[PDB]
RNA sequence: UUCAAAUGAGAACUUUGAAGACUGAAGUGGGGAAAGGUUCCACGUCAACAGCAGUUGGACGUGGGUUAGUCGAUCCUAAGAGAUGGGGAAGCUCCGUUUCAAAGGCCUGAUUUUAUGCAGGCCACCAUCGAAAGGGAAUCCGGUUAAGAUUCCGGAACCUGGAUAUGGAUUCUUCACGGUAACGUAACUGAAUGUGGAGACGUCGGCGCGAGCCCUGGGAGGAGUUAUCUUUUCUUCUUAACAGCUUAUCACCCCGGAAUUGGUUUAUCCGGAGAUGGGGUCUUAUGGCUGGAAGAGGCCAGCACCUUUGCUGGCUCCGGUGCGCUUGUGACGGCCCGUGAAAAUCCACAGGAAGGAAUAGUUUUCAUGCCAGGUCGUACUGAUAACCGCAGCAGGUCUCCAAGGUGAACAGCCUCUAGUUGAUAGAAUAAUGUAGAUAAGGGAAGUCGGCAAAAUAGAUCCGUAACUUCGGGAUAAGGAUUGGCUCUAAGGGUCGGGUACGAUCAACUUAGAACUGGUACGGACAAGGGGAAUCUGACUGUCUAAUUAAAACAUAGCAUUGCGAUGGUCAGAAAGUGAUGUUGACGCAAU
RNA sequence: AUGGUGAACUAUGCCUGAAUAGGGUGAAGCCAGAGGAAACUCUGGUGGAGGCUCGUAGCGGUUCUGACGUGCAAAUCGAUC
């Protein structure tokens, strides 16, 4: 039974603050809170705890993070980045 | 209170003593001239400052 | 309908001020102060309590004798079985393949 | 602090240099459901431990008292 | 003598109700309690070979 | 008139840091002799929440090359590091994510973190939750070495200045709205008594440069001049333009 | 508040008895923390003092009273304080606290001139003060006083230090065996050095369990009511620390190899990184049985006699119930740009220096045994009279324990236990008052203004507009119903079933139907007035203690400024000084 | 003006402790069901979010411009909040 038809979690600020607030708080909460693939044990199992860490249930493994979600942009790309310049030096 | 240093102890006994009555006997004396206790203190009248 | 008094001069909630109600030899009820729980002592490795040994509040650990603070397997009371497993296999097989990572190079430096 | 049931165990004890004054005390109870049965307790004070020793049988309580040291310094009742 | 006319049901009608029906009784009470009845139910069913382990694990989640 | 706020910020009374929380300060390694020369493996053994602090630290235990021991030391997290994962560090070490190298063995474009402004100072740049700098030059001569920090201003340091691949965890922090006036209370209570505040033109004249008239305002220019002394200095500090910034900022 | 007695020169006021009430366990009960300091207790006692009195007192006179190895302090460390080589300063002194310092001490060996020099090897920790709520070795029940009691007496324990022998254990395979394993045990050597753990830690929510309280059947006592009725009303029936065996959610092990996926919580989590299933290991919270220990305590009956006061008997038993209440605890779950101390101290492990047997060695982490445990506090009050407010002031002042009914309920109202019945008193009941109420017809015409006051109110059901950030607005508005008594129906547990059902026990909830009354029924108590707009601050929050609570301040949000440490902002007389800073632009600082 | 004494009140920070009846609302997550060609949409439950809300204790101090105003009181008392 469909109980909101769009503040989803931010339903607990009921109208304060102003919907704009609301609905970015609302993104960034649904990634924080979420349960997310552990690279190591391939489980979904890793779940936040405090800002920039994230923890394996199962298997115990914790990764720093960003903030709200697992892996950042910027992470990823410099991951990439400096996948290739490593490169470079063996070849 | 109610658990003291011994200092603050020791301070409460000697007051204790001083809180007695003139001894009448020293109205007896030759020349005495102190009719009665003029530095009597009492728990609530006159608080010891400690 | 009986209460209760504390027994000690301390008035407050503190954590060290715990208090149990009891039942005397008398028939009525009075209070007991209650030591603070023993938590279990932990694995060094893995983390859990580690089964086998005693919990006791820390110093209590000296009133008792050396069996209940250990169990026999090599690292006995503080390591958690499964982690000696475990470290166990890593040793053997790091040692093995340390002795393969020599040969090889031995052979890389007369084969160049 | 500490009960017993070896009725050997127990002699032992009551001759163990320390142990100078002991005491039976006896009891009323009933048996299983239906009757009653005269029970003994046999307590030795240790140095640290009061031993007592429930012998439930009559007969072997008799027996028992005896048995006892004739140095030590029972307490009966 | 009251108490006893409680479990007989009376004094209960709506004018001896002040407290609202969740507060005199807990929703959820009665859902735990129903559904922790149904939830056994169905294990001495399976228990009993009444019932089979896959009706058994329908009929769980169906509960 | 009276003090103004923003000096008895100086003696700091109730004004020091909230400390008794935190996990120690981050710091790399001594640049000994193992890191100078070649490398050394760590391990990370815990990633950890610091109070008052964006990222995460990690606990990296290394051994003493001098006595039989572990000396436990503390880093700032970057992205990617986990428990359980291999550090190394020193000169003749590999580029990847975690470990700590001199800006001078790493290739222009490499992407590192809590960067020393000299070598050895155990770490100065970069170090803030997001953060990263970018290495964009090299001198071999007078070996220096390029870099870009976090602000916009580039740099050029000892290519002995050690770094740590990656960037620092717990980026974006800063996008979520803190919605309501206790969780900037909350934030702040770990860190220093500088919340809430009063706009000085609230204030009477003792107060501030700002205080008093029969409106609020400011009734002067609010850009003050770097000369000026204590007790003036509220505003727009040495402000050499002021307004809506229009259009790409991005320095050139 | 009242009657009487006793006392006394004297009694509205003291004492005792009777009666009427109150506080109503969120106490006017039982204790403490700060603070007081003898107010505690006995005896004597009324000149002052207790805004009447006084034979009474927290007054006055004279005395007596505060018992600890286990309760606190003492030890530890917290914010912080603060000596020291030093650096500033004319100097009183300021800065620094491990800091630009030659900073100190343990284990035994070497002595058999001898008492302790050297021989190693370490360890480089750099004062100290700072918690009577944080951390922390160890005691309980019964009894006892005019006044002390976890402190005395009795009994029964425990910890720490010191000494130590006897027993057991172990060894000719020297430093124990058993278990496939998780691991077991009465023991079962272990230096330096290293490591690990405990101390040691947010908050809310539901769920599970413990304890004490609450409710309750039977039986054995005692008390009350009995014109009539009631196998009735009330009450006693208890079990400490400590010790032996036993007992647990979780966790783990072994067998096994999983789709038709299964298992499974109130709450959807788990399984090829091995689920479900069967078998085991562990923690001992907690509980059970026994020891303690019935000899104690509780309740009764039957004799005794001025006395101290005894003496003799009995009985102290078996159960039930749970969304109960308070508390404790567990495995979980929500939350965070908040992730929620330190140190003393204790143990373990890795290591293997060493020391050790067969003619007899090793072992005190197994048992038993010996000695010892200092110093100071301990009375009482903790408040409408023992503290602060000039005082026995309607003010203020930190906390634990918590019965029955009605009810959602720690509300209000009535009660049990305990404690009070203190507050000058008598006679009248004019005006005007203070506080509590009612008022025909009208219904804001009163008034700056509906100020005051009245109206509304619980629950169940029906019904609910504009507008909106879609969350609300909303108990919108507007309605009905509600006692008593007698029925009905639905909703659960526990057992045996070869590899469809029966038998019993224990619970208020919800709906429906009769009858019934001066149409009453949330019957006292309890308990929202509502609607349409304009101005203004978004909200929750904040302030002028003692004339302003607001539209003022704050706030999230928005924008601007300074700063890459040889720095920005700020402190200082100065400095080898200091705040931000355990900091680094997703940062600090300034608007 | 000079040299001294105060943070037992109060303001603010830090350290270490403690405290808060009973109700209303019903946010994420989760289970089962229904519609539909499809995309997708609906229902009933569960659950227990919030500087949420009714309201004691608590903390506060709005109106009576009530009492009192040589007071109980140099700020109190009552009712209402
Ligand atoms: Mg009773
Ligand atoms: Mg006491
Ligand atoms: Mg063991
Ligand atoms: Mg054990
Ligand atoms: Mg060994
Ligand atoms: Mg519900
Ligand atoms: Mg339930
Ligand atoms: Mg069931
Ligand atoms: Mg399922
Ligand atoms: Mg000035
Ligand atoms: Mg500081
Ligand atoms: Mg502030
Ligand atoms: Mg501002
Ligand atoms: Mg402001
Ligand atoms: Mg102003
Ligand atoms: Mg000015
Ligand atoms: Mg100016
Ligand atoms: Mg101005
Ligand atoms: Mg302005
Ligand atoms: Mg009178
Ligand atoms: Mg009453
Ligand atoms: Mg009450
Ligand atoms: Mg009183
Ligand atoms: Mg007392
Ligand atoms: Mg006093
Ligand atoms: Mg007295
Ligand atoms: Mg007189
Ligand atoms: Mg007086
Ligand atoms: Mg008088
Ligand atoms: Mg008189
Ligand atoms: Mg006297
Ligand atoms: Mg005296
Ligand atoms: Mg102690
Ligand atoms: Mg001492
Ligand atoms: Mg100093
Ligand atoms: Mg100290
Ligand atoms: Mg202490
Ligand atoms: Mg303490
Ligand atoms: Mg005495
Ligand atoms: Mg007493
Ligand atoms: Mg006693
Ligand atoms: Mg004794
Ligand atoms: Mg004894
Ligand atoms: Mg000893
Ligand atoms: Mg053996
Ligand atoms: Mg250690
Ligand atoms: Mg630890
Ligand atoms: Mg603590
Ligand atoms: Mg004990
Ligand atoms: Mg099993
Ligand atoms: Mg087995
Ligand atoms: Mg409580
Ligand atoms: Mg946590
Ligand atoms: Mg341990
Ligand atoms: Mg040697
Ligand atoms: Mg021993
Ligand atoms: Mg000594
Ligand atoms: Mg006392
Ligand atoms: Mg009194
Ligand atoms: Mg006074
Ligand atoms: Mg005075
Ligand atoms: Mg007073
Ligand atoms: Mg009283
Ligand atoms: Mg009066
Ligand atoms: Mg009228
Ligand atoms: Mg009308
Ligand atoms: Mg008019
Ligand atoms: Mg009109
Ligand atoms: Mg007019
Ligand atoms: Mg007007
Ligand atoms: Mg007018
Ligand atoms: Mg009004
Ligand atoms: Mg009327
Ligand atoms: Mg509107
Ligand atoms: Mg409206
Ligand atoms: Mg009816
Ligand atoms: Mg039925
Ligand atoms: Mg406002
Ligand atoms: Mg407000
Ligand atoms: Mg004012
Ligand atoms: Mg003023
Ligand atoms: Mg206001
Ligand atoms: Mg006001
Ligand atoms: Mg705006
Ligand atoms: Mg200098
Ligand atoms: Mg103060
Ligand atoms: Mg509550
Ligand atoms: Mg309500
Ligand atoms: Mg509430
Ligand atoms: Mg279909
Ligand atoms: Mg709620
Ligand atoms: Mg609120
Ligand atoms: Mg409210
Ligand atoms: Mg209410
Ligand atoms: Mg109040
Ligand atoms: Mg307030
Ligand atoms: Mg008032
Ligand atoms: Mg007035
Ligand atoms: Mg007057
Ligand atoms: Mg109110
Ligand atoms: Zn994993």
């Amino acid at each position: 039974a469909k109980r909101t038809k769009k503040v989803g979690i931010t339903g607990k600020y009921g109208v304060r603050y102003g919907s704009s607030l609301r609905r970015q708080v609302k993104k960034l909460e649904i990634q924080q809170h979420a349960r997310y693939d552990c690279s190591f044990c391939g489980k979904k199992t890793v779940k936040r705890g405090a800002a920039g860490i994230w923890t394996c249930s199962c298997c115990k493994k914790t990764v720093a993070g960003g903030a709200y979600t697992v892996s950042t942009a910027a992470a990823a790309t410099v991951r990439s980045t400096i996948r290739r310049l490593r490169e470079m030096v063996e070849a | 209170a109610a658990q003291k240093s011994f200092r603050i102890k020791q301070k409460m006994a000697k007051a204790k003593k001083q809180n007695r009555p003139l001894p009448q006997w020293i109205r007896l004396r030759t020349n005495n001239t102190i009719r009665y206790n003029a530095k009597r203190r009492n728990w609530r009248r006159t608080k010891m400052n400690i | 309908a009986q209460r209760v008094t504390f027994r000690r001069r301390n008035p407050y909630n503190t954590r060290s001020n715990k208090i149990k109600v009891v039942k005397t030899p008398g028939g009525i009820l009075r209070a007991q102060h209650v030591k603070k729980l023993a938590t279990r002592p932990k694995c060094g490795d893995c983390g859990s309590a580690l089964q086998g040994i005693s919990t006791l509040r820390p110093r209590q650990y000296a009133t008792v004798s050396k069996t209940h603070k250990t169990v026999s397997r090599a690292y006995g009371g503080s390591r958690c079985a499964n982690c000696v497993k475990e470290r166990i296999i890593r040793a053997f097989l790091i040692e093995e393949q340390k002795i393969v990572k020599k040969v090889v190079k031995e052979q890389t430096e007369a084969a160049k | 602090a500490r009960e017993i049931t070896d009725i050997k165990q127990f002699l032992e004890l009551t001759r163990r240099a320390d142990v100078k004054t002991a005491t039976v005390k006896i009891n009323k109870k009933l048996n299983k459901a239906g009757k009653p049965f005269r029970q003994t307790k046999f307590k030795v004070r240790g140095s640290s431990s009061l031993y007592t020793l429930v012998i439930n049988d009559a007969g072997k309580a008799k027996k028992l008292i005896q048995s006892l040291p004739p140095t030590l310094k029972v307490n009966r009742l | 003598a009251h108490a006893q006319s409680k479990r007989e049901g009376r004094h209960s009608g709506y004018g001896k109700r002040k407290g609202t029906r969740e507060a005199r009784l807990p929703s959820q009470v009665v859902w735990i309690r129903r559904l922790r009845v149904l939830r056994r139910l169905l294990a001495k069913y399976r228990d009993a070979g009444k019932i089979d382990k896959h009706l058994y694990h329908v009929l769980y989640k169906e509960s | 008139g009276r003090v103004i706020r923003n000096q008895r910020k100086g003696a700091g009374s109730i004004f020091t840091s909230h400390t008794r929380l935190r996990q120690g300060a981050a710091k790399l390694r001594t640049l000994d002799y193992a890191e100078r020369h070649g490398y050394i493996r760590g391990i990370v053994k815990q990633i950890v929440h610091d109070s008052g602090r964006g990222a995460p630290l990690a606990k990296v235990v290394f051994r003493d090359p001098y006595k039989y021991r572990l000396r436990e030391e503390i880093f700032i997290a970057n992205e990617g590091v986990h428990t359980g994962q291999f550090i190394y560090a020193g000169k003749k070490a590999s580029l990847n994510v975690g470990n700590v190298l001199p800006l001078g063995s790493v290739p222009e474009g490499t992407i590192v973190s809590n960067v020393e402004e000299k070598p050895g100072d155990r770490g100065a740049l970069a170090r803030a939750s997001g953060n990263y700098v970018i290495i964009i030059g090299h001198n071999p001569d007078e070996n220096k070495t390029r870099v870009r920090l976090p602000s916009g201003a580039k740099k050029v340091i000892s290519s002995d200045a050690r770094g740590v691949i990656g960037v620092i965890a717990g980026g974006g922090r800063v996008d979520k709205p803190l919605l309501k006036a206790g969780r900037a209370f909350h934030k702040y209570r770990l860190k220093r008594n500088s919340w809430p505040k009063t706009r000085g033109v609230a204030m009477n004249p003792v107060d501030h440069p700002h205080g008093g008239g029969n409106h609020q305002h400011i009734g002067k220019a609010s850009t003050i001049s770097r000369g000026a002394v204590s007790g003036q200095k509220a505003g727009l500090i040495a402000a050499r333009r002021t307004g809506l910034l229009r259009g790409s900022q991005k320095t050139q």
